[PDB]
């Protein structure tokens, strides 16, 4: 589609350049080409669109494109900062033993050093957003 | 690059004792670490290679092992001829060598 | 002070294990039904990253193997079953005895001849022995004219038909036939049912490439030091789709490969001694196979209304045979040298102690070269070729195999045990007319197996599936996961 | 086996050369690298560069990316260094080595990180002083 | 997945505690487990993924998870207050005969008393948002 | 469903009246009716839900409803102005040769005069949003 | 003899089949509501919009 995400790999975390439109673009390129094929197959074979294996493998790939897009949006909305880049959430970093070398390490190298933190962090980020929402709920009610 | 350090920087033992050197790395080395023995006035020689293999011609008293970020060199019985600077080499990428450590004789 | 925060739009990825899309140019049948059109975009970007690549344990190669097999199965599934043909056929006895399917003791043959008879015979494009299909040493195709009684759609009416079988396809009952008309059955019927591969399979080329779904990408190792298994590839290239793959099946040599470069590469399994040796395109290695004669094809309608294609040749043509052109002697010397210098080889450095060899055993599946010429499968006996290319001192290989030639005798087999791990037998319809195929030779499929510093044996292999691991192999499929976490001081309000 | 050689004294801003002869072997032998390291007095071992590599490919310590050049000459069975822009900190014992690979089921490529590689065979060492 | 919605049932409407991340979490737990199974079935049976009944029943359940998530987001965006908790829309309540006992009644008891109002209210909420959007359209144009 | 979009056709661009809730409403009407049928078919035929052609044609239409909704939302988020009506983006109009008669031309007539501009504009609109996001990224980081 | 005849056993043609088509979400049907419509008409001035035929 473009693969501009991978294009900056090796540039280090600082000044890596983050792009928020990148998932929309990979999905959009995908949907258009797959839709054209959905309408093209019936020109010769309309009956066996899902009966045989190719139509169930292609269904899983079309479903994955949609489910993947939505998982990112759902996780971001759970955190609430879907369009905030750095998001600036209130959950503290777990420990001082895992601090990135912002000017030496690449995001690819860094993320693999925090895989065991993400499991606890995702929940904490959601909890922080939930309490902020509870506080606003009460302000709107009263 | 990979920062390879060594400890103790200065150690000793008596002839006949068990003496060991430990090398550590800032990044994991899959297993790609060599050990060298250097005597004053001479080029270093390969003692152990690729973590667990003794270099042919090297006496059986020398052994070692390691992985990841921690590697060890052991002399099972220190000889009076083993006073030397020992060095670690990582060759996971563009080899940098550690600082070396000294084994003295008592 | 330092908060987790969320970084969206991050340049990072992990291993993916998902199905890929196929895209093609040939959309006459299969392509329209299953594939997207080929966009034609073969560009790639280089990345400043290090990545681990493997060919024998990938998702890209393991889909190519399973997808080619699966598209075959869905093509034959609706074709005529030949269980109605598993009846005794009345076959000419002379031809059953001459080709050895049945026995006779009334032939009492005795031959006196010169034993110092080994010859060297070379052929090239500018030769009448090719045009006339009569190169020194070629014999007749081995065909048994057989008759049988078959019922069509009218049920209470039947006709006798003329079918000529290749000997390779018959069983033939033996014992106490003191007359004529031997009693034969198809070679693979009784333990199973043979289905005809009716939808033009193998009559044309199948080529396609794989494309990652949205959010996924293919990384490729673009080194020259890539040997199939490489834990740290410094030249990683990223793209959305693979190179175009040729889904060709054969044993011993691979033909028409896409990875045809002016270099010899040898891929080795990381945990094994099995390799695929590409050949240097510099030498223009080519195999030209011929099916002499002019076939007639006669459709037969069988009971259910589906049609079987019979082969009433009623003639005696010469053997199918193959001619090897290009600088084979030099291409093979490079293979030996490439093995000697290879990182995983600790054998002999004497190239005169490294030899090509057939796999052993009496099993035709490994001892003959199996190749596809527009729908008919040919099984070639390659002793003449190997003796020639290696300039071997034959001397004691039994008179017939003691020749050095750049061509080999071959035979046609119509009932084929297919290449995947199935045990399924299908019938390949005959092609009408004459056949010729001119293919390039791009790889040598072999195991390298030595036990000492003298004798290395490059053993030709029948594992056709591994050919797909040279066509792809250098690809890795990854998932882009652009959400990162990292301590920073920038907390909201 | 490996015998190095060159001027004991060179000046700042000059170019140093060191040539090592290979005895009982050649410089075109398969799967070996011709390498150099340095040992400044009082210091440990610094790798500076590598060329038999059977090819014209080299690997240099990035700190000398624009200062070091390595070449080989098959008519002499020799290989050598050229180090430009000399300074006082370049005083060192220069040593040669083969960095032989351990060929076999653990070697995939003759690259760092993809094959056991070690300096089994070492030369004598040449001390080069940079001074006025 | 968690079922934290149902967990507070019986607590009364006031102080019920509303959570806005709750649908994202039910969807996310679902998608991950179903994706793992989509990739697992082909290990033994790749051809019959949708031909037989189990693959069409599972398709309807995967489709429902996606359609349900999207219906909530689409209805909320039609109203416009997707992430506003109480939303504070401008449509007046239909009559004084249906006022909740915020400190006695549970949301489960209350919603069943307004099922016949929702049919008219949904449309009114959308209309109110539409006029607000029309007013901003004109301000941006002029 | 309502078709209020087409309902104002012929009114001219100015005062055409744009509605942002309109795609949510077409999707919502669709999902509810199709879900009712998904649950209704199994009453008589549960096994052949996707094997035969009707179930693959209906699958393509249900998939289209979802993919179409998401393409609009994905393109809008790539531009970033999903709920801003006129959006007020920073990309300049390509040339003075193509200026609408806001009080004479209809959106249907106008859009067909800019089909060859949209191909270049979509990318420019995304690029403008990307740089704005980069600027905020740096402000949040520093 | 040239083919196989299959019985049309599931009451086909024994009753009337009547149905109408409906556009999926985001789509609509336009209809030409002229009296001058003769199958081919490049510019129909009476266009009517609906969701189903
Ligand atoms: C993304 O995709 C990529 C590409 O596929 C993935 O990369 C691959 O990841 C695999 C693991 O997930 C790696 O394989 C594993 O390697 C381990 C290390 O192997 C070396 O050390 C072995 C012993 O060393 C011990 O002691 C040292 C210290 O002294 C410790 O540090 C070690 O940890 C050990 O405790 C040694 O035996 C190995 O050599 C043998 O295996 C390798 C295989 O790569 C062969 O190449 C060698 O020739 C040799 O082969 C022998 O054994 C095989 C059987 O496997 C026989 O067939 C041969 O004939 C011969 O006898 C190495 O020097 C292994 O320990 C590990 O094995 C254990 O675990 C597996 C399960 O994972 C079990 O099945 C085993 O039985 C065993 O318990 C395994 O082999 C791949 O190397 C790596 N590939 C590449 C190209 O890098 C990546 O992970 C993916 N990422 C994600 C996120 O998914
Ligand atoms: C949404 O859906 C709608 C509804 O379907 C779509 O509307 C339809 O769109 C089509 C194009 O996409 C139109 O068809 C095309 O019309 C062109 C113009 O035709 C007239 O002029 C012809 C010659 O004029 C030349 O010279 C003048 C100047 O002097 C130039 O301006 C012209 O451009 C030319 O260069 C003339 O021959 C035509 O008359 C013949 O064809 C029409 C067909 O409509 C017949 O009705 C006539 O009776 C006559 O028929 C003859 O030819 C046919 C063969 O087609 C024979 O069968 C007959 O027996 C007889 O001999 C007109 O006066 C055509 O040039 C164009 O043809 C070329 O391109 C097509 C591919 O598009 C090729 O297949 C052709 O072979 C050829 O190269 C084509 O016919 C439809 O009219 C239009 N329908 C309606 C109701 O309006 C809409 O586009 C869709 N929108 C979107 C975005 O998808
Ligand atoms: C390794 O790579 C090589 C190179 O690609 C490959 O060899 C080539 O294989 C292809 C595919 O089989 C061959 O292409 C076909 O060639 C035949 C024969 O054409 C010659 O002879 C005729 C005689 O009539 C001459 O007129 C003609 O000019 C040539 O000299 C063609 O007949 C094939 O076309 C058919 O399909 C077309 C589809 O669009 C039809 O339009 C066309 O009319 C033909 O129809 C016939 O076949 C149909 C089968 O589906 C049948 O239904 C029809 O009734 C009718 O019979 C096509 O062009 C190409 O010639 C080979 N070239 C060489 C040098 O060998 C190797 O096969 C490959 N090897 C391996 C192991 O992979
Ligand atoms: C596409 O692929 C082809 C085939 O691989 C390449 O062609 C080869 O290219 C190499 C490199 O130029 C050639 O190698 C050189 O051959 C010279 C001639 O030697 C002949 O005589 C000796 C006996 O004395 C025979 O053993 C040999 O086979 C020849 O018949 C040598 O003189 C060269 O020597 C150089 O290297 C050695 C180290 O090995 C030094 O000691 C020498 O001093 C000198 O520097 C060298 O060996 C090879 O012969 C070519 N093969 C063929 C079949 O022609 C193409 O180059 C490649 N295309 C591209 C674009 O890369
Ligand atoms: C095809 O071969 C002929 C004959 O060459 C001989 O027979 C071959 C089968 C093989 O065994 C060769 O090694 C033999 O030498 C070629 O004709 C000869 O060409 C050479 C020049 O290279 C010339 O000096 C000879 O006089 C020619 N011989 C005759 C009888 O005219 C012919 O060129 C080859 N065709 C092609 C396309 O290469
Ligand atoms: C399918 O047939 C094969 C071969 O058929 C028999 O042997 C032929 C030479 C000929 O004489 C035919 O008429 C015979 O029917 C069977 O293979 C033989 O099996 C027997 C055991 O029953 C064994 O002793 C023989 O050596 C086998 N011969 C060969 C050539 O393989 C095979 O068992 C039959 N399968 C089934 C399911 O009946
Ligand atoms: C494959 O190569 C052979 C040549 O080896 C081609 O056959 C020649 O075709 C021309 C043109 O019809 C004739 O004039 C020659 O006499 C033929 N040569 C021989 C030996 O018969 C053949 O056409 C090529 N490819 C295919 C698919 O047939
Ligand atoms: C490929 O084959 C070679 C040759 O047999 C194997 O090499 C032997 O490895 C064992 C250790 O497992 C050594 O003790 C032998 O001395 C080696 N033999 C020779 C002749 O060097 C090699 O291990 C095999 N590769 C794999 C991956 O199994
Ligand atoms: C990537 O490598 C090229 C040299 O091939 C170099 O010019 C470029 O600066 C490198 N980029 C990064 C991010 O390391
Ligand atoms: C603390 O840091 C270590 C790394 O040294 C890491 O393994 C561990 O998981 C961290 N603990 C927490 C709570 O983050
Ligand atoms: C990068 O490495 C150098 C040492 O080479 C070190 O001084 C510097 O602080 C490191 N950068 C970061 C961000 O830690
Ligand atoms: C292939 O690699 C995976 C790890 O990615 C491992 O779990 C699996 O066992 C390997 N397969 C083989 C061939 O052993
Ligand atoms: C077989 O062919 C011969 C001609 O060689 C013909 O006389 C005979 O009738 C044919 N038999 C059948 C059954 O078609
Ligand atoms: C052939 O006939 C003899 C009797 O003359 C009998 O013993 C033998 O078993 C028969 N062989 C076969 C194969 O029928
Ligand atoms: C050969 O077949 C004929 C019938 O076509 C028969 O009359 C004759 O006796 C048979 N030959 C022998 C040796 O039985
Ligand atoms: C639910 O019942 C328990 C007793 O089993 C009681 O302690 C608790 O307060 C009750 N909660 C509510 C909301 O009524
Ligand atoms: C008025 O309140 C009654 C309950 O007493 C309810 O049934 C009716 O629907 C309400 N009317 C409106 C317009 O909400
Ligand atoms: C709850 O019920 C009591 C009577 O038991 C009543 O006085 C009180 O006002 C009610 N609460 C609400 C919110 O109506
Ligand atoms: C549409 O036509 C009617 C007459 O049938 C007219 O009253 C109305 O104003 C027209 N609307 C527009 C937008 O042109
Ligand atoms: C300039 O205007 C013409 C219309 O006269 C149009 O065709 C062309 O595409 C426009 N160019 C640009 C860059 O928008
Ligand atoms: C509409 O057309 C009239 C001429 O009839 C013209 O004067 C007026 O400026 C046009 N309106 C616009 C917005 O261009």
């Amino acid at each position: 589609g473009f693969l501009g995400f991978l294009a900056t790999a090796g540039s280090a975390m600082g000044a890596a350049s983050l792009t928020l439109t990148a998932q929309s673009r990979t999905l959009l390129a995908g949907i258009v080409q797959q839709q054209q094929q959905l309408l093209d197959v019936p020109k010769r074979q309309q009956e066996l669109l899902r009966l045989t294996v190719w139509g169930t493998k292609n269904l899983q790939t079309r479903v994955t494109a949609i489910e993947k897009y939505l998982k990112d949006q759902a996780q971001l909305n759970a955190w609430g900062c879907a369009f905030r880049q750095v998001c600036c959430t209130t959950v503290p970093w777990p420990n001082a033993s895992l601090i990135p070398k912002w000017n030496n390490e690449t995001w690819q190298e860094w993320e693999r050093k925090v895989d065991f933190l993400e499991e606890n962090i995702t929940a904490l980020l959601e909890e922080a957003q939930i309490q902020q929402e509870k506080n606003m709920y009460e302000l709107q009610k009263l | 690059d990979i920062l390879l350090t060594q400890s103790p920087s200065s150690l000793s033992g008596s002839v006949g004792d068990r003496v060991t050197i430990t090398c550590r790395a800032s990044q994991g080395i899959n297993s790609y670490l060599n050990w060298y023995q250097q005597k004053p006035g001479k080029a270093p020689k390969l003692l152990i290679y690729f973590a667990n293999r003794l270099q042919s011609g090297v006496p059986s008293r020398f052994s070692g092992s390691g992985s990841g970020t921690e590697f060890t060199l052991t002399i099972s019985s220190l000889q009076s001829e083993d006073g030397a600077t020992y060095y670690c080499q990582q060759y996971d990428t563009f080899p940098t060598f550690g600082p070396g450590t000294k084994l003295d004789i008592k | 002070t330092l908060y987790v925060t969320v970084f969206y739009g991050v340049p990072a990825w992990r291993n993916a294990t998902i199905p890929l899309f196929c895209a093609t140019k040939n959309r006459d049948t299969w392509g329209t039904t299953q594939c997207l059109p080929d966009n034609g975009d073969y560009s790639e970007m280089a990345l400043n990253v290090t990545e681990s690549f493997d060919a024998w344990n990938n998702t890209v190669t393991e889909q190519a193997i399973e997808d080619v097999w699966q598209l075959f199965e869905t093509s034959i599934k609706p074709c005529v079953k030949l269980s109605p043909l598993c009846i005794t056929m009345r076959c000419n006895k002379s031809e059953t005895d001459r080709w050895g399917l049945t026995k006779s003791i009334t032939t009492t043959a005795s031959t006196t001849s010169t034993t110092a008879s080994a010859k060297v015979d070379m052929v090239n494009e500018t030769s009448s022995c090719i045009a006339q299909d009569n190169c020194t040493g070629l014999e007749q195709e081995q065909m048994i004219s057989c008759k049988f009684n078959m019922t069509g759609l009218k049920r209470d009416k039947s006709k006798e038909y003329n079918e000529t079988w290749y000997s390779a396809d018959l069983v033939c009952e033996q014992g106490n036939n003191t007359g004529n008309e031997s009693r034969c059955y198809m070679n693979h019927c009784n333990t199973s049912v043979i289905q005809e591969s009716c939808d033009k399979h193998y009559w044309d080329a199948i080529r396609f490439r794989y494309c990652a779904p949205p959010g996924y990408a293919l990384l490729r190792c673009n080194d020259t030091n890539y040997s199939g298994f490489m834990p740290k590839c410094s030249k990683v290239v990223v793209s959305s789709c693979t190179r175009m793959m040729e889904t060709q099946t054969s044993t011993w040599f691979g033909f028409n490969g896409t990875r045809a470069e002016n270099r010899t590469y040898i891929y080795w399994h990381g945990r094994d001694n099995r390799t695929i040796i590409s050949l240097n395109k510099y030498y223009n290695l080519t195999m030209k196979c011929r099916r002499p004669g002019n076939k007639t094809v006669l459709p037969v309608t069988i009971m259910s209304g589906l049609v079987f294609h019979s082969q009433p040749i009623n003639d005696r043509p010469k053997q199918a045979w193959c001619w090897f052109g290009g600088k084979w002697k030099d291409a093979i010397k490079e293979v030996k040298q490439t093995i000697v210098k290879h990182p995983r080889y600790t054998g002999t450095n004497n190239t005169d102690k490294i030899n090509l060899t057939a796999p052993g055993g009496g099993d035709p599946e490994v001892t003959f070269m199996w190749t596809n010429c527009r729908g008919e499968f040919l099984y070639c006996k390659m002793n003449w070729f190997l003796n020639w290319v290696e300039d071997r001192n034959t001397a004691n290989q039994k008179p017939k195999e003691q020749h050095k030639r750049n061509y080999v005798p071959c035979h046609i087999r119509q009932i084929i045990n297919t290449w995947h791990k199935v045990g399924k037998n299908v019938y390949l319809p005959p092609r009408e007319g004459d056949l010729t195929c001119n293919s390039t030779v791009t790889s040598l499929i072999a195991n390298i197996d030595w036990i000492d510093g003298n004798q290395t044996n490059i053993t030709m292999s029948a594992e056709v599936a591994e050919l797909y691991r040279l066509e792809l192999g250098d690809y890795k499929l990854v998932e882009i996961t652009p959400i990162g976490l990292a301590p920073t001081s920038c907390k909201r309000y | 086996q490996l015998q190095e050689s060159g001027p004991g004294v060179v000046r700042p801003s000059q170019t140093l050369s060191l040539t090592c002869a290979v005895s009982g072997d050649t410089v075109s032998s398969c799967c070996f690298f011709w390498t150099w390291i340095r040992q400044p007095p009082g210091k440990g071992l610094e790798w500076i560069g590598n060329i038999s590599y059977d090819n014209d490919n080299t690997n240099y310590n990035p700190s000398l990316k624009t200062r070091i050049s390595i070449s080989k000459d098959m008519s002499k069975n020799q290989f050598s260094l050229k180090l430009n822009s000399l300074t006082a900190t370049d005083t060192a014992i220069y040593y040669c080595a083969r960095e032989s690979p351990s060929r076999g089921n653990f070697c995939y490529a003759y690259l760092y990180g993809n094959c056991p590689l070690h300096f089994d065979l070492w030369g004598q060492g040449v001390l080069v002083t940079v001074s006025s």
